[PDB]
């Protein structure tokens, strides 16, 4: 096939706004994939940002019947070679095809890689399926095509832009929809120059974006994996026109929670324990298992914990996480939760632990 | 992702009734998000009264950049015989984005931001059509075949701006093009405080004339104590020096923000809306909590929808403001008051 | 003072335990209008989706 | 006003902001001194006051 | 006498403004469960409907 | 023409003052941001309270605002204005709230609105 | 900001540090090797995981030491360590 097409038309957009059950119980409780969306990856390597890559390739693989598809858009080759081997060591690489453009490679090679990958995406939804298509860094798209626009000497815009960069990126996201056969879900590393989110580059990508994971650093430090942040991850998909009340009211019940244990463990970093009361300590009681019930284990991460790796239905993260809130099993001691899976393997952990 | 479309649709769904003709113009918007919108139009009937005008993200930016004067065109035809018409739209930035990649392919050089001078002419010339006739020019267009009705078009043109940022080149073309501005904060909208709206900032320049006499009295002064409450909280924050006045505005205050957020898609009357702004300036609300107050409206509502319904009918049909219509309020939250929980 | 004040606290034993029937006797009323009230809005949302 | 300078204002005012964390945290710390010191204060004058009263009254 | 008589009365006045919320709160919750039920019924009838 | 052999050396003096007291303020602002206003010293306490009258005191309303703030419009004569703004620089009006000054016409128009509050 | 795109990490060398006599003028925490523990040999893995922890608490309990640290201890031992490493 050739790699340049238009998006579809209106009549062949899905009439319809279906969620994708990821089976991770962060992501799927606080910040939920609209099937066919676009979600940014907002987090420095570190972090997990592969090993998360390929257990949604594994779970999309195995619990629904998707393959997935990596466009290395300017990639190290070092990263590329062993990235490489750490899916042929894991067993996913039969589920993914990589296209690479290493960065040594001039720039007109960089730009189109990302239409290669979506090509393909696009066949195997042509297929009927329901695919993943990852994007390796979004904003070297955006400068392959500033570097190429100068190349032909077209007048810059903005902050040194080329003058297509709002077209040039709706030309690729537009694609990436859910359509009456099958459906592309994308998942795109983002990196904001300067940090500024202002920048033409990050102002323009937000626009396209659905949901938004950040991966931090201090989480992992604690150990608790995957290391996505709650408070600044979110998803245009939380409400309850869509979602549906009691996922809206649990996201946001787990988000109060956990905003008012940070507030309350500065006041005990100044003060000590003995300012709260009892409602206090009931509350870091509760978000202390909350923050515990957040891990998790992948079928990918089994070479370190050794735990069997679980995947865990929407219907049972919100469970777990209406029952921890609402303060049943607070009888049961906050490592019960820990890397366990679901909330009733959390009390079957609590009887011998 | 603070409310602009929402606030625009909502708009539009309400003169799903009032007889006037609405068109929703989508420059650059997600195709996934305008089947969506056509969607929820559809669902709440509202669809059979507009015309929707699409060009996508992923459209060539000619079609974008002539997308919103294709709209004024479709519009200019039910002002010219003397009907009126609503008009959105979606991201007047979007457009002049559009023009600055036509313009700068045309080797023009640019200016401030990189746009070219030639964007205030722009988006002049688009929102200077959005006008109210007098009947002589509706007569003279249509030959006579309609005498002494004036046609009118109404704009509300969307503009996002990059962190709250309204200095701004575009934003402040704009902001001088227009008759106000409904400025949406998202400090407000993160707060849950939604519709989001910034009072001392929004502003309409046409002013009470667009209002009924009831809802011009009722609301009068609410705008500049909403500001001031807003200003209050902000160096009472700093310091305390509590005088009980400043007690009681500060309440006052904090119980009006809280009785005028609403909920999507659940536009209410002007009956309703007298009555709530009746409850809240003549001070029934006293006595009555914070966390009440929802429930307190949920109750008074439907009080009203129930037994006193002639007077809602009255008011909605002809919205005068009578000392007769203010005893018959005032029996009403008296009673209400007295008489019923929440 | 003694067969007054046993008596007035009698009186008094008494009207809180009344008092308290009427308060729920109150509320278990505004449930009935809350609920009957949904079962009218329950149905004139139905009259609307058939519509569509 | 220019950047270069901007940014060196930013500087100055986030070291400014560390140095102030910690005078909060210091100052929490001395509190709970102080309210020690306090307790063992009235001791001396709660038994004087009952040797008055004995006298006085 | 009215120590014991006042407490135990004005006590029990207390609770029954306290289970006066409750009888509210769970009518408020089966207003909600009513409508999930008369909307979820709607959407079926639109759906098969539709199909027909 | 804002010169003393032009307008007068009171009205020069009256302006000159004006502007010295605001400038001063505005020098205070990054402290009184930063540390707020009790770490001022206790004369730099009151220019700020002066200041802030002044502010307020300038705010007039305008016939042509009525269809905005709904209130009655005033004009006001240079005389007036002048022994106004020197009455409050002389400190004669230091015992008023900052609310009273606000959209006024005359300082005894703030007075009067300083008894209703 | 482009040859930080290209390559697998940086040493970071600062001009205050050189002039308070710091030198070399690493700057740990934003110096970084993205190749990391498996570039060292196993003593040398083993020692520096310390050394990476105690002088980022050195840079956190840095701003008490200017002003007194008179008022903590278990810090007054942290802090002291962090500046013998330093
Ligand atoms: N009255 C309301 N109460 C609560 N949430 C609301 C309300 N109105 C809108 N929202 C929420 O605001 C979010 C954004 O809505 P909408 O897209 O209209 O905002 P926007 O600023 O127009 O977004 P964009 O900038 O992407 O066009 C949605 O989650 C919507 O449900
Ligand atoms: N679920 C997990 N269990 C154990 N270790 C994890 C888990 N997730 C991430 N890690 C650890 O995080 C570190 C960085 O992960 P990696 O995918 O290499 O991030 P990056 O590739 O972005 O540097 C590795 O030590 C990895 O073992
Ligand atoms: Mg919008």
């Amino acid at each position: 096939w050739a790699i340049h097409r238009a998006a579809p038309s209106y009549e062949e957009l899905s009439n319809s706004q279906e969620l994708l059950e990821t089976g991770i119980k962060v992501i799927d409780l606080m910040a939920p994939f609209a099937k066919g969306g676009k979600v940014g990856l907002f987090g420095g390597a570190g972090v997990g940002k592969t090993v998360n890559m390929m257990e949604l390739i594994r779970n999309i693989a195995i619990e629904h019947s998707g393959y997935s598809v990596f466009a290395g858009v300017g990639e190290r080759t070092r990263e590329g070679n062993d990235f490489y081997h750490e899916m042929t060591d894991s067993n996913v690489i039969d589920k993914v095809s990589l296209v690479y453009g290493q960065m040594n490679e001039p720039p007109g090679n960089r730009l189109r890689v990302a239409l290669t990958g979506l090509t393909m995406a696009e066949k195997f939804r042509d297929e009927g399926r329901d695919v993943l298509l990852f994007v390796d860094n979004i904003y070297r798209y955006t400068l392959a095509g500033t570097e190429v626009s100068a190349l032909l000497g077209r007048m810059p815009s903005a902050v040194g832009y080329q003058p297509t960069l709002a077209e040039e990126m709706g030309v690729l996201q537009e694609r990436i929809t859910s359509t009456k056969t099958g459906s592309i879900t994308s998942v795109q590393a983002v990196y904001v120059p300067a940090d500024d989110l202002t920048d033409p580059s990050p102002a323009t990508t937000f626009a396209h974006l659905d949901a938004t994971v950040v991966l931090s650093r201090q989480i992992a430090s604690l150990g608790i994996y995957p290391a996505v942040d709650p408070l600044d991850s979110t998803s245009r998909q939380l409400d309850p026109l869509v979602v549906g009340q009691e996922h809206y009211d649990t996201a946001r019940g787990v988000q109060s929670i956990l905003q008012r244990y940070q507030e309350l463990k500065d006041i005990i970093a100044i003060l000590g324990m003995d300012e709260l009361s009892e409602e206090d300590k009931l509350v870091v009681a509760r978000a202390r298992k909350i923050q515990r019930f957040l891990s998790q284990p992948f079928f990918v991460a089994e070479v370190f914990t050794g735990s069997p790796g679980k995947y865990v239905s929407l219907k049972d993260t919100i469970r777990g996480f209406k029952g921890i809130m609402e303060g049943e099993y607070d009888h049961l001691p906050e490592q019960a939760f820990y890397m366990v899976g679901s909330i009733e393997e959390a009390v079957e952990k609590a009887k011998k632990l | 992702q603070t409310g602009k479309t929402a606030l625009a649709i909502d708009a539009i769904i309400n003169q799903r009734d009032s007889g006037i003709k609405a068109i929703y113009v989508a420059i650059g918007q997600k195709a996934s998000t305008i089947s969506n919108v056509v969607r929820k139009l559809e669902e709440h009937g509202a669809l059979a009264n507009t015309i929707v005008v699409v060009a996508t993200a992923s459209e060539s930016a000619a079609l974008q950049y002539l997308a919103p004067y294709a709209g004024a065109a479709m519009g200019e035809y039910f002002r010219d015989r003397g009907e009126d018409a609503l008009i959105i739209y979606d991201d007047l930035s979007k457009q002049a984005v559009a023009y600055r990649q036509i313009s700068l392919l045309l080797r023009r050089p640019p200016g401030r931001e990189a746009f070219p001078g030639d964007v205030f002419y722009l988006h002049s010339r688009l929102l200077e059509r959005a006008a109210r006739v007098n009947a002589e020019y509706v007569e003279a267009f249509t030959k006579g075949e309609v005498k002494g009705k004036t046609g009118s078009l109404t704009a509300l043109p969307i503009i996002e701006t990059q962190a709250g940022d309204v200095s701004a080149f575009v934003p402040t073309n704009v902001i001088s093009i227009t008759d106000g501005q409904i400025f949406l904060e998202t400090n407000l909208f993160n707060a849950g405080i939604r519709p989001a709206v910034n009072p001392g900032i929004s502003v309409s320049r046409v002013g009470g004339a667009a209002q009924t006499k009831i809802m011009k009295k009722l609301s009068g002064g609410i705008r500049t104590a909403l500001a001031q409450y807003r200003e209050l909280a902000a160096f009472s924050q700093f310091a305390s020096d509590l005088d009980d006045a400043t007690r009681k505005q500060l309440d006052h205050g904090q119980k009006v923000t809280e009785l005028l957020k609403q909920k999507q898609y659940a536009p209410m009357s002007v009956a309703q809306q007298s009555l709530v702004l009746f409850a809240a300036e003549r001070g029934y609300l006293a006595d009555v909590e914070l966390s009440k107050i929802g429930s307190f409206e949920a109750a008074l509502l439907a009080y009203v929808d129930r037994d006193h319904a002639p007077l809602m009918q009255e008011i909605n049909q002809t919205g005068g403001y009578n000392d007769e219509i203010e005893g018959k309020l005032k029996g009403i939250l008296d009673s209400f008051k007295a008489t019923q929980s929440w | 003072d003694l067969d007054l004040a046993k008596a007035s606290a009698t009186d008094q034993l008494k009207k809180a335990k009344a008092e308290a029937q009427v308060i729920i006797e109150q509320a278990n009323k505004r449930r009935s209008q809350i609920l009957d009230e949904a079962k009218a809005e329950a149905e004139q949302e139905r009259t609307k989706i058939v519509a569509q | 006003a220019g950047a270069k300078d901007i940014r060196s204002k930013i500087a100055s005012v986030q070291n400014t902001q560390k140095i102030t964390k910690a005078m909060e945290m210091v100052a929490a710390s001395k509190m709970r001194k102080s309210q020690d010191r306090m307790a063992a204060s009235r001791p001396y004058a709660e038994t004087m006051r009952k040797v008055i009263g004995h006298l006085a009254h």
